[PDB]
Order: structure tokens, then sequence, then C-alpha cells
């Protein structure tokens, strides 16, 4: 057994009234340092995992897409258009 | 690749058309091609504003020299990849074909209907099309017409 006393009477008997003033500039540099080497940091390596599937896999993203149909209008000098609704699918393996 | 050889080459006025359905079409279409150079404007201008901010309250340059880089690796981040504008790229492609077909085949029988367009214009008082003012017609015969 490790002799623990000291420490054991540290926990038994604390102080319930002393408390130390922060200074707050120091507190928010030491909290921006953290945000500064968490948005910089690993928010690249956060942004790889998050994207890279969506680069290297986007066809599961898109999921229903459009087409055109077109015929002239001469009298008009138009173009009419039909669409259609089409599911997004591979082609030309 | 196959969609962009047999258009060949887009301009701007095929892109303004298209603007119609799809608002972003330029900011879609620069994502895909290799059209011009993207400089990422807005990272920079974040950049300069934490620039001044610094300045402001004296922060050592190298601090501000990476919160410059670092607006500037988000947007090009955010710009670069997107898969998606290569899909709507795809959409807009396949608009501008059919668009362009129907244009030469109007070009080609323009002068045939030189003077059917002629005789309609005289009577006709309105600029809708006539594929539309014909299934129009068939409706109102379908509903009005008597049986008989
Ligand atoms: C559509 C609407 C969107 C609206 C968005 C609004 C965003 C608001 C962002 C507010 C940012 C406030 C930043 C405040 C930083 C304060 C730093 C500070 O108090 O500490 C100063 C300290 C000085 O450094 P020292 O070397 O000790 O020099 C002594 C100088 N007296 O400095 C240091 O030690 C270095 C401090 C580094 C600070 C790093 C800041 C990183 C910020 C990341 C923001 C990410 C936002 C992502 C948004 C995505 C949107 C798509």
């Amino acid at each position: 057994m490790l002799d623990d006393t000291k420490y054991i009477q540290m926990a038994q008997k604390f102080p319930r009234n002393v408390s130390v003033q922060l200074n707050k500039k120091l507190f928010v540099t030491r909290t921006w340092f953290r945000n500064y080497y968490f948005v910089g940091v690993f928010g690249i390596f956060a942004y790889f995992i998050y994207n890279q599937p969506k680069i290297f896999a986007p066809f599961s993203g898109y999921p229903t897409t459009v087409a055109y149909k077109a015929q002239p209008d001469f009298l008009n000098d138009q173009v009419i258009f039909y669409s259609q609704q089409r599911q997004n699918t591979l082609k030309n393996f | 690749l196959r969609r962009k050889q047999q258009l060949g080459k887009i301009y701007p006025e095929e892109v303004s058309s298209y603007t119609q359905i799809n608002p972003d079409i330029a900011n879609d279409l620069n994502l895909t091609f290799n059209a011009k150079l993207l400089w990422p404007v807005r990272g920079m201008t974040v950049g300069a504003g934490f620039f001044a901010f610094a300045h402001l309250f004296n922060l050592p340059y190298s601090f501000r020299l990476g919160l410059f880089v670092l607006p500037t690796a988000v947007e090009l981040a955010f710009t670069w990849g997107n898969k998606t504008s290569q899909f709507k790229s795809i959409e807009f492609m396949d608009y501008l074909l059919q668009y362009r077909v129907s244009k030469a085949l109007l070009e080609k029988n323009a002068k045939h209907f030189a003077e059917k367009k002629a005789a309609y214009q005289k009577e006709i008082n309105s600029s809708q099309s006539v594929q539309d003012l014909y299934n129009q017609l068939i409706t109102l015969v379908s509903e009005q017409a008597p049986s008989e």
C-alpha cells in the first residue's frame, strides 16, 4: 500500500471559501491559442475526413438530375424545351 | 469530357440564357472547367480584416500572416473539389447541346419558312410557340367540341 497519508488529509480538509480572481486577458489568450490550434490544425484533418469521400464518391450525394429535349419554333425563332427527371447514375463505365 | 467535347466551346450568352433555371451557373461552371484562375477573394478579404484587427491590437507579424493564410486556406478548401458543380455543369451542357441543335435546325430551314412565317405573323398577334398553342387548341377541342 502507498503511504497516501498527506494526500488523504488534503482531500478530507480543504478550504471552502478560498478563491482567486482570474486575469480575463490571460484566460482569453490561452483559450484563443487553443482555438488557433483546433481550427487551423485539427480543422485540416476534420475537413479532409468530411470531404475526401465527397470528392471520390460524388454520385451518392446528387441523387436526382434533369435531362432536356429541344424542338425548334421557326415562326417565332424560339426553342422549346421538355424536361425530365432522372436518377443520377453511372454511365459509360 | 465527352459532353464538353461535343459542345466544343461555351459562350457567355448561353450561360446567361440558362441562368433562368440555375442562377449560380457561372459560379458552378467556373468550378468545373479550367476557364479562369480563381483567387479566394473572400478569404483574402477576411484575412485583411484579421490583419487590421491584429495591427490594432499589436500582435506579432507571424500571427497576422498565419491569420491571413488561414481564411485563404478555408476559402480554397471550400472552393476546389465540389463535384456537385460538375453535375450541374453536365445538366447545363445537355441543355446547351439541345438548344444548339434546335438553333441549327432553325437556321437550316429558315429560308423554307420565310413565306409561311410572313403569312403567320400577320394573322396571329401572339409570340407564343406553335406547339403550346396547338396543345391548347387540342385540349379546347377535346373539351368543348361536340363528339357528334
Ligand atoms: C455569416 C455570418 C458569419 C459571422 C462570423 C463571425 C465570426 C466572429 C469571429 C470572432 C473572432 C474573435 C477573435 C478574438 C481573438 C482574441 C485574442 C486575444 O485576446 O489574445 C491576444 C493574443 C496576443 O498574442 P501575444 O503573442 O501574447 O501578443 C501580445 C499582444 N498584446 O493573441 C494570441 O495569442 C493569438 C490569438 C489567435 C486567435 C485565433 C483566431 C481563430 C479564429 C477562427 C474562426 C473560425 C470561424 C469559422 C467560420 C466558418 C463559416 C463557414
